[PDB]
């Protein structure tokens, strides 16, 4: 029993970060095969970023503008293209180490791993939710761009994130692996702003049905709830709606635990009126909506 | 404020 | 900038991981060079665990015995012995992944990250506090004794916990790599129940400063205090004392924010004395007491 | 209650 905020083991992320240098720009790159990903930036200069024009920026450049380190090993450019907002670098040599991949784009209220990296070497492990809005509440320095997040399913690492940036709140801000930004910002320095956040509910309820796994009892009540009066109760404290399909995934715990979904929703919309009066749930004074079911199946039951 | 690149 | 708990890449520790098997019993070893370590207890059968005489229990045994599993590959056992809590077998065959590494035992208030696993497969990585009464708050389910737990410097991995046991109220128990337990808890599925617990009170000073460096400074005041009327109201909540060598290690963190180790007590009194009034700090609604100033200062400034 | 050893 217990229940921690755990990520995947990063081994096999490991052995494909790299260091990618453009001028006096550097970040990491991810190493697949013969091809280096990483953050289109890395070819601005310092002046070049508050309007950078990539395109002109890209033709100004040729294969050997590009230094690609793996470990104390240099790598040799010999193609380079721009997808989106992340540069493909073609190297002489495939990465031995490459796992099994997948390319994935995520939805907003799934978590993934950051494995956080900085001059191609991997510094920690955490995990992150996509926020409704678009961002994640990382830990990112200067030098971070081009870590990556990812999940393992088997032996296949499915990679969903790379990092480019930090807004102003201090949230951060990046990709999918073809480049394509997660919500509605540029790899640009400008004024830019999150939309309004919301607090992913199917994740409450799951990290709920994992507090009740491991013992935490205090916040069941006797009473159950339509869905429409809790979705009611939800739109007012800035909560997403519940479907029936978050009902129909919550199942299994549902069944694990004996307490119908229904009615673990009468007991969020108590704290959500009420508070804990000081008590805690798993450890925390809040409600927490970073867990998806999966992630509390996985580790209620121990997926390894 | 401003949104920053995080290359170094 | 932003602030998580954060694990260490786990890579060199997931190529030391095997699964050892004993008669029906199986848990996880950790193989470096020609030795796999492994909680002794994998030679108990299900009844051999209310009381076990593990010196019995081993002499009865033999190398054949022990199936020890690399992944699909079978290491063939050549010797073993009893070291404490853990059993030291010889194989046939250095391990080739075998880091740098060192068996090191930890204090109470220190953290480090757990490599979870099962079958010799790693599942997750997180992090723990070492507990000043020598549990950790981990999670852990059957089959998850003989994950260990470490940190990375440099390139050396530092084994300081091997995972043996749960106790009764969800807490864990376990050993240093020299097989000495953590605590005075013993390796039998009897009554046990940890020692009181206190608050890490350096290190609820270090996560403020972290909130500080991240931009929270709603609890921040204009005020002071002694060292001495601060332990007043530490050990009133249950707090460990602050030394003067916990204020000289808080040191760089007061030097990078301007704000003296006993004015941040004064602010650490208040929050004490009347909570939050329904802020939060760095997400959480509690003291958090489970980063260590290293911790702090490792992520607020980027070792890789 | 009894402490669990977590083998398997």
């Amino acid at each position: 029993s217990g229940f921690r905020k755990m990520a995947f083991p990063s081994g096999k992320v490991e052995g494909c970060m790299v260091q990618v240098t453009c001028g006096t720009t550097t970040l990491n790159g991810l190493w697949l095969d013969d091809v280096v990903y990483c953050p289109r930036h890395v070819i601005c200069t310092s002046e070049d970023m508050l309007n950078p024009n990539y395109e002109d920026l890209l033709i100004r450049k040729s294969n050997h503008n590009f230094l690609v380190q793996a470990g104390n090993v240099q790598l040799r450019v010999i193609g380079h293209s721009m997808q989106n907002c992340v540069l493909k670098l073609k190297v002489d040599t495939a990465n031995p180490k490459t796992p099994k991949y997948k390319f994935v784009r995520i939805q907003p209220g799934q978590t993934f791993s950051v494995l956080a990296c900085y001059n191609g070497s991997p510094s920690g492990v955490y995990q992150c939710a996509m926020r409704p809005n678009f961002t994640i509440k990382g830990s990112f320095l200067n030098g971070s761009a081009g870590s990556v997040g990812f999940n393992i399913d088997y032996d296949c690492v499915s990679f969903c994130y790379m990092h480019h940036m930090e807004l102003p709140t201090g949230v951060h801000a990046g990709t999918d692996l073809e480049g394509n930004f997660y919500g509605p910002f540029v790899d640009r320095q400008t004024a830019q702003a999150a939309g309004t956040d919301t607090t992913i509910t199917v994740n409450v309820l799951a990290w709920l049905y994992a507090a009740v796994i491991n013992g935490d009892r205090w916040f069941l009540n006797r009473f159950t709830t339509t869905l429409n009066d809790f979705n009611l109760v939800a739109m007012k404290y800035n909560y997403e709606p519940l479907t029936q399909d978050h009902v129909d995934i919550l199942g299994p715990l549902s069944a694990q635990t004996g307490i119908a979904v229904l009615d673990m929703c009468a007991s969020l919309k108590e704290l959500l009126q009420n508070g804990m009066n000081g008590r805690t749930i798993l450890g925390s004074a809040l409600l927490e909506d970073e867990f998806t079911p999966f992630d509390v199946v996985r580790q209620c039951s121990g997926v390894t | 404020n401003r949104a920053t690149l995080q290359a170094i």
